[PDB]
This record gives C-alpha cells, structure tokens and sequence, in this order.
RNA sequence: UUUGGUGCCCAUGUCGCUGUGGAAACACCUGGUUCCAUUUCGAACCCAGCAGUUAAGCACAGUGGAGCCGAAUGUAGCUGCAGUGAGAAUAGGAAAGCACCAAGC
RNA sequence: CGGUCGCCUCCUAAAAGGUAACGGAGGCGUACAAAGGUACCUUCAGUACGGUUGGAAAUCGUAUGUAGAGUGUAAUGGUGU
RNA sequence: UGGAGGUAAAGCUACUGAAUGUAUGAUGGCGCCGGCGUACUGAAUACAAUUAAACUCUGAAUGCCAUUUAUUUUA
C-alpha cells in the first residue's frame, strides 16, 4: 500500500485559493504565489 | 465496456467448468452469483442444463450476513443425495457470506 | 569408372513412434490400454483419457473411443472415452 | 472535497444538460492512472528510483511499474525490465488528486492558453501528456535529469470522448 | 530474361502432377492468350523467346501480360556422369505448365495479328501453340 | 552416455532410493528433496549419495 | 410466461444497427462502512442497500447488410471408363435456437 | 573412397498412420526444483489513436484484431482466462 | 455403417511464399519549396486471376480400424 498521504489545505497570495483535500504527505498547508486565477490564462 | 459483472460470470464459468471437471463422475452443480444486493445460488445439474433448486431473496431465505442462504439449498441437494459436489469456487471471490454460504453447504451436507 | 561420387544429404524419411488410430469406434476399450499416440498435445483428450510423461492417450477407465469435431468450425478434434459399459 | 460536490451537484448538472436513456451514462471516471515513463533507467539515469520515489509522493496506491510493451535495441531491456513507475488512483484517491490537478496545477502549466489539445482518442479516453513532472507541489525538480511530465489519463467505462470533455469543461479548466 | 525473385524450394521434385487443368484455363487481362496442348516444365529462355517475337510481329496500343510466371526451380544433372548421389543441380527457374494452362496474354490489337502472333511464338516455343480467346 | 538424472539416497539408510531427471545448469548442487522412503516407509528429505 | 441464472450447437448462430422490457429480481449507483482483496487500491474482489436506469451488464423482435454456409447437375478426382462426385460458384437460408430454476405467474 | 553407421520435423510414400530411394527439406547427443503439482488470478502479439522525453517501436490510457504473440527446441501442429 | 484423413483434386484476397492490370497510391528514385505529385521502388487490400509434394479455406472416392448379420476350414 502506498504510504500514507494526509489532509494538506492551501492559500494563495493573488488568487487567495483555499482548497482542503487529501495529498501527498510532506505537507499541510500549500502556500504559493501561483494557484487558481493567477495563470494569465486561467480564467475560463 | 465491461460492467464489472461478466469479468465474475467469466471467471466463475471457467472455474466451475474446471472444478466440474476435476471430478470425472459429475455431482450436482451449484453456481453463485455475489449480486450487489443479496446473494443467490442455484444447483444447475450439468447433466440435463436444468436446476434442481435455488435459494435467494425470491426463491428461499431472504437477502443474505445471513448463511442459510447456503443452508436451504444443501438441504434442498442432501434430499438429492449429490453431495461431494463439485463446489464452484466462484468468480466473486471467496470471501464475505459467500464464506458463511460455501460452508454452509458442507455443514449441511455437501462434503466436497 | 567409379573413382568418387557425389555425397548424399541428411534427408532420409524420418520415422517416428507408431502412431494413428489404435481403437476404433465400435469396439469395447479397456483401461491402460494406449488409445492414441501424438506428439504435441493437438488432438485432445475428453472424458474418462489419461495422458502420460510423453503425449501419450490412454485410457483412464473403460469405455468406447470417440472422435468429435466440435467448435466454430468443426474443425476441433476431440478424442474421449465415453461410458461405456465394461 | 471535490468528490461529494461533484458528484451530487456537476454529475447531475451534466447528466440533464445531454440528457440519456437514464442518469448513469454520465461522464464515469474508472481511475485516474499517474505515469513516469523512465526507460533510461536501464540505461544509467537514476536506477528507476526516480519515477517510483515521485510517483509514491503523489500516490494513493501503492506503486507497481510496468514491464515493456517491446524489447528494442536503442533503448535496453528484455524480458519485463520494468521502465518508469505506473499508479492507479481509485476511492477517495482520484478526486483527492483531481483537486490539486485542477486548482493548483492547471495555473502551474507553462503551456496554459486552453486545455483542449484533443488528446481523446475516440476511445472513451483523455490522455494528458506534460513535459513539465514539476505540476504539483508534491514534487521537486531533484529526481530526474532530464525533460520530464508525465501521461496522466482520465478514463470511461462506456468509450465516449465528450463525456471526458464535460468533465473537463466543469471543472475550472479553461478551453 | 524473365525470372522470379525465389523459388519455394531450392531443389523441386520432378513431380507427376496427373489429373487436370489447376488455375488458370484461361487469360486474366488479356484478350488473346498462347495457350499449350499439354503441361510440364519449361524454362525462362523460350518463355522471352516467344513472348519479345509476339510483341515484335504485334502492333503498340495492346498490353501485355504474363500470367503464369516461373515459380519453382529445376533440377538438372550434366551429363556424362555415372548415375547415382540423388539428384542434380538447381538451374534455370521452371514455369509448371498444365493441360489448359496460358503463358502470355495479350489486348488491343488487331485479333488476327493475335492469331499469327501466338502461331509464331509456337514457332519459337517447344509446344504446339494453341490459340484462345478472350476470358477472365 | 553422459548423465542428466542424479542418484540421490535417504539421510536415514544411505540406501540408494532415487534416480530422476536433474536440472544441471540451474541447480548444479545436490538435490534434497522430501520424497518417500523405503526402508523407513515414509517421506524423508533425501540427499546426494554417492 | 415478463423477468434474474447460465448450460448447450456454431462463425447462418460470428458482427453491426433500429430499438424494446424491466414493476419485484437484475445489473450500474451510494462508499470504503468493517469481513475480503489488489502481484498496485474499493476496478474487481466484500459488504448492504437500491434515489435512479433500459443506455450499457440481462433478456427480446427485426435489420439477409458485412459475414457464414453453399444445394442439385457437371468438373477433376474418381478408376465399372460412365457413374462415383468434390471444390468452387449460384439459388436460398438464417439477425439465433435448444431449458430448467426463481420471483412478475 | 565421395558420403555414411544413434535419434527426431515435411512430404514423394497412392488420405488412419506408415511407406523404399545414392529423394529433395532442418537439426539434435537436450532444456526447467520451476517451465511439477495444487489452487486463485490472468492474455492475443501486432496494429491504431492521443500522448513527458518516447522518434516507428518504451510511455500511459484505451480501442483493435481472436491467433499470424508465446508456449523450449529442427520443423510440425497445438494452444484464445 | 461408425471415426477421421488431407492423397487426388478446385483454390490459395482462406494462409506460407513468386505473380499480374486495376484502387489509395504514402513512401523513397526524380525534381520540386516545411511545401509537391512522382518516368520509378512501390506495401496490402477493394478488384483481377495465379503456382506448388514439404501450401490446404475446402476436400472426396479409395483405403483403414471397429462394428453386426457370415463363410470358408479343421485350419
């Protein structure tokens, strides 16, 4: 079995994407720059 | 494609051909099939392509943990006297109250 | 004159193991007794067919030889001792 | 989570938008399959360990390669010499990964103009295919030494291309 | 010449191939075919040497074909040498030829210039020549 | 003339009990394998004796 | 018998499409909620249920279409020098059929 | 003497098989403690699509064909859970 | 009568292989400007017919073993 993986939250800084899932365990909340609408084309 | 059901039909059609074959004199055949709600089995005699008897939700024994779902039809095939069957292993798995039903069978009688 | 000839290749007819129809239909078969002889498993055996450490078809209990075309095309050839009667 | 959301209100959105003969010929996901194809392994990259190390970082099962589909000369294996690692993605595991596939790595795609490259193959499949493995922050470009993504592939159990396309439209993946 | 890119085997029995008339009875493409009164081995030289004084003594517009082309090999011995060590040396490739088999078939170009043309191919062929009409 | 099977003898009699076909690539080492024995009358590991 | 189980003959019956019944049962679906398993996990496998469905899984009619089979005579074969009769072609056929159990009966 | 001395794959050798040849087609003097058994699971290769290197093939997800893959061999057939 | 052959034979787009006009004609000769069909290599099929003991989609008679009534002879 793959070895356990955890609740991780996330925060963004020009997008503020807040999102609580399930992921890869080496980390508990995401904070980055670029997630969500930050991508010059995300939107849509 | 496949809809998860004729992988287990495939599955359990090949093994009960085989185990049916391991035996050369032909005992009566009981066939299972897991459904989703309950569990169903039925003594398909490979000798006429006929059923002597069944046990499910509609037949006897209301849905299935509940191992006389098993029990009714050893008793049903131990009035048969074809006992030592030529015990499908099943394409479900077995495992769950299919382990309660398998069973039930050779507490009830049928001795393979 | 006769001072040396041409050499002979390696192609002599090969000869193998007796094989062919050991018992035919009709006929009372008993166990033990070699029914068929093949090498390579290409006619299969049915019911009641032993086969031994070299492809060899006999009879696992007594009955009648019977050859059957079967399949999507009758094409398949399957060799089995049925039950009959000792 | 994304799973319960989804399936109560967008798979039920989808389904009455192309109506069918019944709600279940909706855009159906079997698994979601995570890839590192990593054939210069064999041939002294970083011993396989590359793919099966980043792959268990952004896995839910445990990770099994596969063996070869061929064995070619140009690129050495025989005989199995599994290349690269494979993980499939069942249970809560597919929408706990398409979460961070959607929300965090759509954005991260250096070629993000509208996802659409029409990688069905008429088949009931959309295949996936980024030359960037640094999508997620689940991974760190330290494994592997050369140009790498990875073929993820969304799948349907009824081989429709357009129900995968529906599910691309509906969540924030931009065409 | 005109020859084959193989053969089935290097060296084919002389076979008896007794019954009838196997494939072609007849011209696929043509409309006039240089068919034989009997069927057996012949070689590559008079199938050319038949064939270019067909096409020399016929006119242009009409095409040509051969239907039947050398497909297996001959076995020939020299002479002059005591018999015995099985057979003989590979040569020239063979055309089978049987009892209704067609060599050459030819179209588009005046029928009795056809006639005259496979008369005198069987001139320059070790059978009779056998003239025949237009099939398929 | 030369040999693929093995004569392999009970670790209880040194009898010699079997001679059976013997991977020699493989499994160049003597084979002990649990097969039956007579003067015993039972399954007993065998070995190489010779 | 509507409908669930699938044996059994084959490419006619193999495929494809038009669709139809599902009301109980059935399949998907609800989830990984334990038993159970993944050569990797809820994809099977297990659970314990059906909000839903005729699309698919199941079954049921047609589509002579791809495709199957290919009749008689003759034909080689054969071999008293005719039959013997292929093949192959045509006609035509078939869209499955052969049954039990179980509930809708 | 050339060539030969043990064994097998095809046929001529005339349909059970067989079948002579100084008849033409290939080799072997073995290989697995698993390639045995039991059980459960399990399939085409190829080809195609679209795809991180990955180009035609690797790579994924399929479709695909249903035996031309594989099965120890020389060749034969056989083998579709 | 049963079994199956694979001999003979039609056929080999029903395969193994050579073969041909016709169909896409890629693709390379040949030039052309990633672009283009090719003097030709030209795949395999649609179509066309082939050659063959070691080719058999098919495919006999004969033959073969068994079969039951049967006849010979005191073998």
């Amino acid at each position: 079995f793959h070895f356990p993986s955890q609740s991780v939250s996330f925060k963004c800084a020009s997008c503020s994407n807040s999102f609580t899932i399930e992921s890869t365990l080496k980390q508990k909340e995401i904070t980055i720059d670029i997630c969500g609408k930050c991508h010059p084309f995300y939107i849509g | 494609m496949k809809t998860r059901t004729e992988q287990r039909r495939l599955r359990h059609k090949r093994i009960v051909k085989k185990i049916r074959a391991t035996n050369h004199d032909n005992r009566v055949v009981l066939m299972v099939i897991k459904s989703l709600n309950h569990i169903s089995v039925q003594a398909w005699d490979f000798s006429q392509n006929i059923v002597l008897a069944s046990s499910s939700s509609l037949a006897l024994k209301l849905k299935n943990n509940a191992k006389l779902v098993g029990q009714d039809i050893a008793d049903k095939l131990v009035k048969l006297k074809l006992t030592n069957v030529v015990f499908d292993t099943g394409g479900s798995k077995y495992h769950g109250r299919i382990a309660a039903l398998a069973e039930a069978a050779r507490e009830r009688g049928l001795n393979f | 004159s006769k001072k040396g000839v041409g050499s002979t290749k390696n192609g002599r007819d090969s000869h193998a193991k007796r094989l062919g129809a050991k018992k035919a239909d009709g006929q009372m078969i008993r166990t033990g007794q070699i029914i068929y002889r093949q090498r390579g498993t290409r006619v299969y055996p049915g019911v009641n067919v032993g086969l031994g450490s070299d492809d060899t078809l006999f009879a696992l209990s007594d009955g009648l030889v019977k050859y059957q075309k079967f399949g999507p095309k009758q094409g398949k050839t399957r060799v089995s001792v049925v039950k009959h009667k000792l | 989570n994304l799973k319960a959301h989804y399936q109560k209100t967008i798979a039920k959105e989808l389904q009455k938008s192309f109506a069918f003969s019944s709600i279940m010929q909706v855009p159906r996901l079997e698994k979601i399959v995570i890839n590192m194809g990593v054939g210069d392994a064999i041939r002294d990259s970083k011993f396989l360990e590359s793919a099966l190390n980043e792959l268990h970082l952004i896995s839910g099962q445990k990770p099994v390669a596969t063996k070869a589909k061929n064995a070619i000369s140009t690129y050495k294996l025989r005989a199995g010499q599994l290349i690269g690692c494979k993980v499939t993605l069942r249970g809560e595991r597919m929408w706990a990964f398409l979460e961070k596939l959607i929300y965090v790595a759509l954005p991260r795609v250096r070629d993000f103009r509208g996802l659409s490259l029409k990688s069905f193959d008429g088949r009931g499949n959309y295949t996936i295919g980024i030359k960037e493995q640094i999508i997620f922050p689940e991974i760190v470009y330290d494994d592997i030494k050369r140009i790498r993504g990875f073929d993820v592939t969304l799948v349907t159990s009824t081989n429709k291309d357009s129900e995968a396309l529906a599910l691309l439209r509906a969540l924030n993946l931009p065409l | 010449m005109l020859q084959p890119k193989r053969t089935k085997y290097r060296k084919p029995h002389n076979v008896s191939y007794e019954g009838k008339a196997k494939g072609n009875s007849y011209v696929a493409f043509g409309e006039y075919g240089l068919v034989a009164t009997k069927g057996n081995w012949i070689d590559a030289r008079a199938i050319e040497s038949a064939r270019i004084a067909i096409s020399k003594c016929l006119g242009k517009t009409g095409k040509m074909w051969i239907r039947i082309f050398p497909h297996m090999s001959k076995t020939k011995k020299p002479l002059e040498v005591r018999m015995g060590s099985g057979k003989g040396n590979p040569e020239f490739w063979v055309a089978v030829v049987k009892q209704g088999t067609v060599m050459f078939e030819v179209a588009n170009i005046p029928e009795s210039q056809m006639i005259k043309a496979l008369t005198r191919a069987g001139h320059k062929l070790p059978v009779t020549w056998k003239i025949l009409k237009r099939e398929e | 003339a030369v040999k693929r099977s093995t004569r392999l003898g009970c670790n209880d009699c040194r009898e010699i009990n079997y001679l059976t076909f013997k991977n020699v690539k493989k499994n160049p080492e003597k084979l002990a394998l649990n097969k039956f024995c007579s003067r015993c009358r039972k399954v007993v590991v065998h070995k190489e004796v010779k």
